[PDB]
């Protein structure tokens, strides 16, 4: 299932091209990285720490969750 | 053909025949110019042997593909018969009138440059819907309408005779007639007629006929109804039996109402919405028009609206004797006898007693209609009444 | 008519997908400046 480049006529495989996905996969990246602060966004405080907790502080610091041996959330 | 307009009053007067004048004149100097040429060359081999350089371009197998994307600027996306997507030039003898995105194009063989088009089907719809001569009859077989007619024909017929008239005061025509009467009294017989009568083309439609099992097919029929009539030049559109579709909108509803509304929402943009509606009129009918959605039957969408009452004394005898019209018939037809019953009796009730009785006159071998199969022929039709006597009395 | 569907390396090569015709790796002739391509976009390509 890989991708490969092969020559037109002798049929023999010459280089390893990128995986393909869907165009429309593609464009549901992100690319212009919007930018509104954590200030923003007044009046959900318990919210906004449950989410962040739970998204982004695995990604960061893996080593707590390690320690106290828990998969996050 | 592709002639000046003369953008003088346009009304007889001085000026348009002075501008008219004016073009008969370099027409006739064009012509004598034309004829002194041809008479001092002929010029026939000349304009030949161009079809043979053309001929020579385009080469013998020629390729229909479909066009499907024009550039704006003699260049154009082909599509041959496959599925690739070529890139091609249009050159310079290419009717480019008849270029529309869609059209079966004539390529090169060897470079798909587009060299020709072709003619298309003409029924995409055209054909189911229009309705040519009525079988029925003409202005003839209708009486007792005199007025209604007369509405009908300043609507419809009359802004299509003489511009003029309208022009003249820069007022336009009215938009859409309504026929709305009790059921059967005349409403499909004059749209009828005064389709046959006119030289447009008359389409009609039943409104269950847009009521449709697949989800967005009822509005794709409507548009489409309304996208033939302007290809067409000046046409009619005849909605019989709206009521099926256009009802008085209740919210508190469930199922498939709401496709019917939202095709009734199509309708109500393509009668009068955002864009021009060109040269197209509406007629509509409906037996019971109370139930009407007030935004489709408001003014700037039908301006005009006619109500169709029943034959009362008089109108009963003119059309006995239209009916009665071809059939031999006894000496002893008493006639009013059976008109002077105020029986509240309908013109297509009038059609069934006259076949009945034609019919039983058939059964029993006898040459000749009489009086006494009439009237047995209108008891037996009449009995098709029913309801609760003393209730409601 | 091709639609590219990447551009790999910062070395001109791009993967077009000429429809129901095939699917290649090619490279930019000279009018076009590299700058003028990007993924998703409609291209026109030659014969050989
Ligand atoms: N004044 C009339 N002159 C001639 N025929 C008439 C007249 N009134 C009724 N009819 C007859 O009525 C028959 C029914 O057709 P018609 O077009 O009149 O129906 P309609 O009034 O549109 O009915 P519905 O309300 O059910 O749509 C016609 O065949 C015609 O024979
Ligand atoms: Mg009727």
């Amino acid at each position: 299932g890989d991708l490969v480049g092969v020559n037109k006529d002798s049929y023999l495989i010459l280089e390893t091209l990128p995986t393909e996905y869907d165009s429309r996969v593609k464009a549901m990246e992100v690319d212009e990285r919007p930018t509104e602060q954590y200030s923003d966004i007044g009046g959900l405080d318990k919210q906004i720490q449950e989410l962040v907790e739970a998204i982004v502080l695995p990604m960061n610091h893996k080593e707590k969750f390690e320690n106290l041996g828990i998969q996050p959330p | 053909a592709s002639k000046l307009p003369l953008v003088t009053p346009h009304t007889q007067c001085r000026l348009k025949l002075l501008k008219l004048e004016r073009i008969k004149d370099y027409l006739l100097m064009e012509e004598e110019f034309i004829r002194n040429q041809e008479q001092m060359k002929p010029l026939e081999e000349k304009q030949e042997e161009e079809r043979s350089k053309v001929d020579d371009l385009r080469g013998t197998p020629m390729s229909v593909g479909t066009l499907e994307e024009i550039i704006d600027d003699n260049h154009a996306i082909v599509s041959t018969s496959v599925g690739s997507e070529h890139y091609v030039s249009i050159l310079s003898f290419v009717d480019k009138d008849l270029l529309e995105p869609g059209c079966s194009v004539l390529l090169n063989h060897k470079v798909h440059a587009v060299i020709g088009v072709l003619m298309d089907d003409t029924d995409p719809l055209v054909t189911v819907m229009k309705v040519e001569k009525a079988p029925q009859e003409t202005y003839a077989d209708i009486g007792g309408l005199d007025n209604q007619i007369q509405e009908i024909k300043e609507s419809v017929e009359l802004p299509l005779t003489h511009p003029e008239y309208y022009e003249e005061m820069g007022i336009k025509p009215p938009k859409g007639v309504i026929l709305y009467g009790p059921p059967g009294t005349g409403k499909t017989l004059l749209a009828k007629a005064v389709a046959n009568q006119t030289s447009a083309t008359f389409l009609r439609v039943v409104g269950s006929e847009l009521i449709q099992k697949y989800l967005g097919d009822g509005p794709k029929l409507v548009r489409e109804l309304f996208r033939v009539a302007e290809e067409h030049a000046p046409s009619i559109v005849f909605i019989d039996e709206i009521d099926a579709i256009g009802t008085k909108r209740y919210d508190s509803n469930s199922g498939g109402e709401r496709e019917i509304q939202r095709t009734m929402l199509e309708l109500l943009n393509q009668l009068d919405g955002f864009d021009s509606r060109g040269d197209v009129k509406v007629i509509m009918a409906t037996n019971r028009i109370e139930t009407l959605d007030p935004a489709l039957i408001r003014p700037g969408r039908i301006d005009r609206k006619i109500e169709f009452p029943l034959p009362d004394e008089k109108t009963k005898k003119r059309i006995f004797q239209i009916h009665t019209s071809r059939m031999t018939l006894a000496d002893d037809v008493t006639l009013d006898d059976l008109i002077m019953a105020k029986d509240d009796l309908s013109g297509a009730d009038i059609k069934a007693i006259c076949t009945e009785a034609g019919l039983m006159a058939l059964r029993e071998r006898r040459m000749k209609v009489t009086n006494e199969d009439f009237k047995k022929s209108k008891e037996n039709v009449l009995y098709k009444k029913q309801e609760g006597t003393p209730e409601g009395l | 008519c091709t639609k590219i569907i990447n551009a790999d390396s910062e070395d001109p090569k791009y993967i077009i997908n000429v429809k129901q015709f095939a699917k290649f790796v090619v490279d930019l002739s000279d009018q076009v400046a590299p700058t003028d391509i990007e993924e998703g976009m409609r291209v026109g390509v030659d014969r050989n």
